[PDB]
């Protein structure tokens, strides 16, 4: 299951 | 032995041509298990192996569901960078991520990877002390002042500690029966004659899993370290892989050389002799 | 910031064989890249050197006449074509 990502 | 399990993300954009292009592959022990990408029919996680398809239909739903919030985040990342770089608004370009974790024999974390790179170089990445971040220029900066400020690396070390090796076992406990699976190679030597008074012996390793392989000729006891061409092993395309090493002899000499193949699935290395 | 593809074109197995023809493009930067010799694509990839790769297969059955395969991409002016063997 990967992580849900933040922005740059 | 250890294990892993890790993230390749990719998102490029195509100005004019519509939306950016996302995708997600995942990989157990470097093999591909999961694949969603924006360009198919309905865009959907799939499984990738037989054995990912003992999941049910929650599974599939929630990370087809997170694929399309990350989808929608990376499209904001890639206006955000060329804002950054203050880059022209016309080209095509790359958000790479490569997000996961390595476990050592006890399940317990090993190493975590949280890597971004733009334009295929490297952009920001998580340090190993899961705390700090590396930035690799000044754009990147802001990236990393930002992410201080978030506590993302706080975040980070949570999943990475927690959720990845979790989920990982989960992973493992399905597919270790297959991804155990060693083939070992099928070995030949060819011949082919040369002007002038030369030869080409060329030894072939085929049908093997995994990849990890190496392949040596020698005269008389003695790596022949080059000149000696390799191939970078390569797919067969079913599941196994290619490879061949090849030397230039003297006509007449060749009984005197042989080659040596050496893989895990193989109880003794192989030597061959034309 | 754009890096050339290195290719292999090659057999499955070793005139008359029902043989599939595979085109193995690695280590090329950016992403979009034409390949052709029907032919069926596999799907992308990249590696931890963010460098992406491909493989390219459709069926054949070989006999005197060529075969190959020819890429395009941005990192050459010119579209490469290599031949089997």
């Amino acid at each position: 299951s990967i992580i849900v990502f933040n922005l740059v | 032995g250890p294990h892993s399990l890790r993230y390749f993300v990719t998102a490029v954009s195509r100005p004019g041509l519509g939306e950016p292009r996302y995708m997600e592959v995942g990989y157990v022990d470097d093999t591909e298990f999961v694949r969603f990408d924006s360009d198919a029919e309905n865009p959907r996680y799939e499984p990738r192996a037989r054995w990912m398809e003992q999941e049910g239909p929650e599974y599939w739903e929630r990370e087809t569901q997170k694929a399309k919030g990350n989808e929608q985040s990376f499209r904001v990342d890639l206006r955000t960078l060329l804002g950054y770089y203050n880059q022209s608004k016309g080209g095509s370009h790359t958000i790479q991520v490569i997000s996961g974790c390595e476990v050592g024999s006890d399940g317990r974390l090993l190493r975590g990877y949280q890597q971004y790179a733009y334009d295929g170089c490297d952009y920001i990445a998580l340090n190993e002390d899961l705390k700090t971040w590396t930035a690799a220029d000044m754009a990147a900066l802001i990236t990393k002042h930002k992410w201080e400020q978030a506590g993302e690396a706080e975040r980070l070390r949570a999943y990475l500690e927690g959720t990845c090796v979790e989920w990982l076992r989960r992973y493992l406990k399905n597919g270790n029966a297959t991804l155990l699976r060693t083939d070992s190679p099928k070995a030949h030597v060819t011949h082919h004659s040369r002007p002038e008074d030369k030869v080409t012996l060329r030894c072939w390793a085929l049908g093997f899993y995994p990849a990890d392989i190496t392949l040596t000729w020698q005269l008389n006891g003695e790596e022949l370290i080059q000149d000696m061409e390799l191939v970078e092993t390569r797919p067969a395309g079913d599941g196994t892989f290619q490879k061949w090493a090849s030397v230039v002899v003297p006509l007449g000499k060749e009984q005197y050389y042989t080659c040596h193949v050496y893989h895990q699935g193989l109880p003794e290395p192989l030597t061959l002799r034309w | 910031i754009q890096k050339t593809p290195q290719i292999q074109v090659y057999s499955r197995h070793p005139n008359g064989k029902p043989n599939i023809l595979n085109c193995y493009v690695t280590q090329f930067h950016p992403p979009h890249i034409e390949i052709q010799m029907k032919v069926e694509m596999s799907d992308m990839s990249f590696s931890k050197d963010w460098s992406f790769y491909i493989l390219a297969h459709t069926e054949f059955t070989p006999t005197t006449d060529t075969y190959a395969c020819r890429v395009k991409h941005a990192s050459m002016a010119e579209p490469k074509t290599v031949y089997w063997d």
